[PDB]
DNA sequence: TTGAATAG
DNA sequence: CTATTCAAGCCAAGCGCACCTAATTTCC
RNA sequence: GGAAAUUAGGUGCGCUUGGCGUUUUAGUACUCUGGAAACAGAAUCUACUAAAACAAGGCAAAAUGCCGUGUU
């Protein structure tokens, strides 16, 4: 299994995390609302999933994974969210997102 | 035993499920069922109505112009007047001298036609269409140095027509003309002034809207008092009382008093604004300026703005405070304090101001006042504008709470609540069953008003049969009428003429049944500004169209958790935004990877679109924009009790009425209401089946449904008076128990009452006038008409001539224009309507045919229609007319059955046999006994019964509701089905025979027996009398 | 939806 | 009788009051 | 949930009008016959203009006259 940084959105309460959860068969996407600045902001990757998301949604695995619908380019969960920010940061400027 | 009540409360159906408190075992179950009280119906009586008195009152104009022609000897009876052209005669009696013949004619004319009134002060731009302002426009301009019938001469040389749209005018064009003409007429006839005066009186005239019909009218009045007092409304807190007037100058200082009262000051003395200040903020300010401002309140006290809260506030945000308005609008007239300081004089002002409506009558009452007011200036008080409507108040409350209102800082409803003024209630004692009359008040539609009163009849019917109910539970159907429905079908847009022609052609060629459907998303793609709201990408019109099933309808909140199917949980998207949105909010969509835009933007849009006139709605907002975990369960609750208490007007008058009913009388009965969608919503958790085209049933299965749905929302409450999986799992649980489920789908003794319809004067024929001929072989033939011959779908002529062309009447006289017409038809044969692509390819319609070429368009072709047999004959209205004329559709009142020597037959009462005397209805006892002679009813035949529309019958044993005499010639007599429509029955078995069951009562008929039902379903049959009644009252 | 005529 | 066929008055313009909805302020 | 106010919109009851639409009769144009032509006859199809009727019908009696398709 693959996890991957799909979305991200800079809010006053932290950043909201978008994060798709990817085997062979199935595409598992966590929507994470709040996560601190402590932890995006020094890649601790490893605690990430003790924060609060929503039921994660279920669908078919899709071919690639390069970018999002909305041009995001998806980074892998492991390179961290500054790598995330640091390519998107002026498309998220763009979308309102930074 | 103990009892749950559920009402399935509907357009056409009050569905009542009765089952035990204890065992939860279904009593018993049923439907009412009812036409809809549609408004179109009583809109047709008074459209009908007010077309008769235009007629009649056109037919006397006419009439008492030639009583003046009489009068002065300008008309004999004698007088030859068929000849002359009244256009030519208006022309030329302009400037010349007419005969009395010509000169009576063009009086005649002018008055029989002389147009509008009302539209002359407006004027538009033409946009070239079908509308009188428009057309008086064009008008007005074609006469600028023309009289009217001097343009309507040019048209009918250089067109050869003049009559239709074209010919609207106004009224004062026409008096003008008469003028003319009456002033070059004077000078060759003996006329007077009061000729000239007399008749353009009566060209001009006519009645006002607050004048209304002539004495003796039932819908009439004597006086504008009268009138007035009649419409307005009574007082909140003194029902007794009738409402002030609006601009009353004490209902002004009132609503003053209230805006300075709710003000908090923030400053070192106190919070609120005390009494001297009050007296100068309303002699300075309020006395002084027409629109108060916030600075000027502010600097009356000696503080600034933002020291200042409480008061109302525009939606533009800027503050708003009560304008003094007759106080301004006398004192620009006067400014004399023994009128304007005077506030009993200026109450009766704008009283009279307000009451009448026209300037003279302002000024008789006003003159009749005997004030100080001169003449010149009652003359300038008349002319005032906006003296219309009520305040909610009468000025028995205001002056009575007035000085409390000056020297307290109390508002009224604080003063109303000191003084123990409570509004009015109705009283609800002496009763033995709950009385439909309290339906009257409150209710405003018809539909839901008919319903009501279904719903209350069952009620009682139920509490006479089962006794007292210990939980009624209600739920009334939503998400439109079927007559708001048509106004989508009839109102189209705003930007009418270029899309609206269109939609009518896309709209009128697809089928009624899913076609509301296309209308809605039109009437989303309208609100969201063509836009999909997930992609923020524009959805072309012309695409939604001729695509519709490209672009879906989506629900916000997914239907799982919402159960809200009005407009405010719906949105129009592409169909691949809706597809991979899924099971999810916008906001789970959204933040996703799927999506082609942000959150962010997503929201920004839509709080844009939140604001300004024609805003998307609130609750459309916290849908759109909904953050929390639809999957968690207490976000689920939260859904669920927030959106299940039906907060609409109709019901809370209803659950007030009978709440009211019970706790007046001492009936322990509590009465609760569910919102619409919220039982389809427990079904879609309960598996039942899409497919509920299985008869009338579904209105009690649901009606079930909300009995048991109240035992859900107890338990739910004994869990809330309490390890976090095992509590989801109890509400979970008995949220979806299908004990009782499988106990209401094995049910099978469900009850149907059809209401039954014994009205008399309802409409007694078509309106339509045709014409006949007869054959060689006698027979009398209906002539039929052949229009729209250009439109592009209209296969009738092409079908009419390639099956049977001797029908039509060219095909016998004029042959030659018949031979130019099958030439077309064979030339465009492989098209819809040969005539469109004719006119489409040449640009020409068809003439008739003439050598030079010089033939009139033909616009309507008659052809030989069916023989005549049921008929009113007109004739007689028609003098030496060649052939009858006819009206069609005899409407049936009832058919009575008699047994004959072994032999079933029947009388039909017509609409037309049923004569209204005194104070009741007689059946014809003439046309009744040609009916019997004409049957072959002998005397020695036994009545069995009569039967009215829906009415059941038993024939052969098999048992029917009646719809009408199908044909009284043929004995026959249709009939419906009591369980479910016979077109729905046809259906299940996939069968295509014609949707109509058709019954023959003659030697073939075994037996006939009447049944009928009381309003809960329960059959009996009827004994019935010796004779037919003859009397309705 | 419904009066009611017609072909078979 | 069974299945089919035919067709059924309309749209534009103004006014009075009553009631309802949506937004805003104060209180009960 | 209820009271009052301001604005925008909606619904209903009722009132007042307009121009159409259906049908007959008459005139005119169109078609056919006679005729050099005015014109005459036939046909009653197609169109225009006028006058009249338009839920059957019931009142009333010089009159901005009244009622007749709704609800219960």
């Amino acid at each position: 299994s693959v996890k991957y940084i799909s979305n991200m959105s800079k809010q006053e309460k932290g950043y909201r995390v978008y994060v798709n959860v990817v085997n062979e068969d199935t595409d598992k996407g966590f929507l994470f609302p709040s996560v601190p600045k402590e932890v995006i902001e020094n890649d601790k990757i490893d605690e990430l999933f003790n924060f609060e998301h929503h039921k994660p949604y279920v669908q078919k695995a899709k071919s690639r994974y390069d970018k999002n619908g909305i041009g995001y380019k998806i980074v892998q969960l492991d390179e961290g969210f500054q790598k995330f920010i640091e390519l998107n940061k002026e498309k998220m400027k763009e979308n309102l997102d930074y | 035993r103990n009892y749950i009540l559920g009402l399935d409360i509907g357009i056409t159906s009050v569905g009542y499920g009765i089952i035990d408190y204890e065992t939860r075992d279904v009593i018993d179950a049923g439907v009412r069922l009812f036409k809809e009280a549609n408004v179109e119906n009583n809109e047709g009586r008074r459209s009908k109505r007010g077309a008769r008195r235009l007629k009649r009152r056109r037919r006397h104009r006419i009439q008492r112009v030639k009583k003046l022609l009489f009068d002065y000897n300008l008309l004999t009876d004698h007088s030859e007047l068929s000849g002359i052209n009244p256009y030519e005669a208006r022309v030329k009696g302009l400037s010349q001298k007419l005969s009395e013949e010509e000169f009576s004619a063009a009086l005649l004319h002018l008055a029989k036609r002389r147009g509008v009134h009302n539209v002359n002060e407006v004027e538009e731009d033409t946009g070239n269409e079908l509308s009188t302002k428009e057309q008086i426009s064009r008008n007005s301009k074609a006469l600028e140095e023309k009289y009217v019938a001097e343009l309507q001469l040019e048209r009918l040389k250089k067109d050869g027509e003049v009559r239709g749209s074209i010919n609207r005018f106004k009224t004062s064009d026409y008096v003008k003309e008469a003028k003319q003409l009456l002033k070059v007429q004077k000078a060759y006839h003996q006329l007077d002034q009061s000729f000239i005066d007399t008749y353009i009186d009566l060209l001009e005239t006519r009645r006002t809207y607050y004048e209304g019909p002539g004495e003796g009218s039932p819908f009439g009045w004597k006086d504008i008092k009268e009138w007035y007092e009649m419409l307005m409304g009574h007082c909140t807190y003194f029902p007794e009382e009738l409402r002030s007037v609006k601009y009353a100058y004490n209902a002004d200082l009132y609503n003053a008093l209230n805006d300075l009262n709710n003000l908090v000051i923030t400053r070192d003395e106190n919070e609120k604004l005390e009494y001297y200040e009050k007296f100068q903020i309303i002699e300075n300010v309020f006395k002084q300026k027409k629109k108060p401002t916030l600075k000027q309140i502010a600097k009356e006290i000696l503080v600034n703005e933002e020291d200042i809260k409480g008061y109302r506030v525009t939606s533009t945000g800027k503050p708003e405070f009560t304008n003094l308005k007759v106080y301004h609008d006398i004192k620009d007239i006067t400014a004399r304090k023994e009128i304007i300081e005077n506030a009993e004089l200026l109450d009766q002002i704008a009283k009279i101001l307000t009451i009448y409506q026209s300037s003279e009558d302002i000024q008789e009452e006003l003159t009749n006042l005997n004030s100080e007011l001169t003449q010149e200036e009652i003359e300038q008080i008349s002319n005032l504008k906006g003296y219309t409507g009520t305040h909610n108040l009468s000025l028995k409350a205001i002056n009575l709470i007035l000085d409390e209102l000056w020297h307290t800082n109390d508002n009224q409803i604080a003063i109303f609540n000191r003084l123990k003024l409570v509004p009015k209630k109705v009283d609800l004692s002496q009763q033995k069953e709950i009385p439909t009359t309290l339906v009257d008040d409150f209710i405003l539609s018809p539909v839901v008003k008919r319903s009501f009163i279904q719903s209350i009849k069952v009620i009682n019917a139920i509490i006479k049969k089962y006794g007292l109910p210990n939980d009624i539970i209600i739920e009334l159907a939503r998400e439109k009428n079927s007559k708001d429905a048509q106004k989508m079908i009839n109102e189209m847009q705003k930007r009418n003429r270029q899309t609206n022609e269109r939609i009518e052609e896309i709209i009128r060629t697809t089928g009624k049944e899913n076609a509301k459907y296309l209308i809605e998303k039109i009437k989303l793609h309208d609100m969201q500004e063509g836009k999909c709201l997930y992609s923020l990408e524009a959805i072309p019109l012309e695409d939604l169209l001729n695509n519709p099933f490209n672009y879906e309808v989506d629900h916000i909140i997914p239907r799982s958790v919402s159960f809200d199917n009005s407009f405010n949980n719906k949105v129009l998207v592409k169909q691949e935004e809706a597809s991979k949105k899924g099971n999810r909010t916008p906001f789970q969509y959204l933040s996703s990877s799927d999506s082609k835009i942000s959150y962010e933007t997503f929201k920004k849009h839509i709080l844009n679109l939140a604001k300004g006139k024609g805003r998307i709605s609130k609750t459309k907002k916290e849908y759109l924009l909904e953050e929390r975990d639809i999957n968690r369960f207490s976000v689920q609750k939260d859904f669920i009790n927030r959106n299940l208490v039906d907060t609409r007007y109709a019901t809370r008058g209803l659950m007030n009425l009978l709440r009211s009913y019970f706790r007046v009388n001492n009936l322990d009965v509590k009465v609760k209401s569910i919102n619409g969608g919220f039982t389809s919503f427990l079904r879609r958790k309960w598996k039942f089946k899409k497919e509920r085209n299985k008869g009338y049933k579904h209105h009690a299965e649901d009606a079930l449904i909300i009995a048991n749905a109240d035992f859900i929302f107890k338990e739910w409450k004994k869990l809330d008076k309490a390890p976090e999986i095992e509590t989801e799992q109890e509400y979970k649980e008995i949220f979806i128990t299908p004990h009782q489920i499988k106990h209401i789908k094995d049910f099978k003794d469900y009850k149907y009452s059809h209401r039954v319809d014994k009205k008399p004067n309802r409409e007694l024929i078509n309106d339509t006038l045709y014409s006949t001929r007869k054959d060689d072989k006698g027979n009398t033939l209906i002539v039929n008409n052949l229009n729209g011959l250009y439109d592009k779908d209209n296969d009738k002529l092409k079908k009419l001539i390639n099956k049977s062309p001797e029908k039509l009447l060219m095909y016998h006289h004029d042959p030659q224009t018949y031979q130019k017409l099958k030439l077309i038809m064979e030339q465009y044969g492989d098209e819809k309507n040969p005539l469109y692509k004719y006119y489409e390819e040449t640009g020409n319609y068809l003439t008739k045919y003439s050598k030079k070429d010089n033939g009139p368009v033909i616009k309507k072709i008659k052809y030989y229609g069916n023989k005549l047999n049921a008929h009113l004959d007109i004739t007689d209205d028609y003098p030496n007319s060649r052939n009858k004329v006819v009206k069609l559709s005899l409407k049936p009142y009832r058919f009575d059955v008699y047994l004959d020597n072994g032999v079933y037959k029947f009388v039909t009462v017509k609409n037309l046999d049923v004569i209204k005397k005194e104070n009741y209805y007689e059946v014809n006892s003439k046309a009744y006994e040609e009916a019997k002679k004409l049957k072959k009813i002998s005397n020695q035949a036994e009545f069995i019964a009569s039967f009215y529309n829906n009415d059941l019958i038993k024939i052969n044993g098999e048992l029917y509701r009646v719809i009408g005499v199908n044909n009284d010639l043929l004995n026959r007599i249709e009939v419906n089905m009591i369980d479910i429509t016979y077109r729905e029955y046809l259906e299940n078995m996939n069968d295509k025979r014609p949707p109509r069951i058709i019954k023959t009562i003659a030697s073939k008929t075994q037996s006939i027996k009447k049944y009928s039902t009381d309003i809960l379903g329960n059959l009996y049959e009827v004994k019935s009398k010796k004779h037919p009644q003859i009397i309705k009252k």
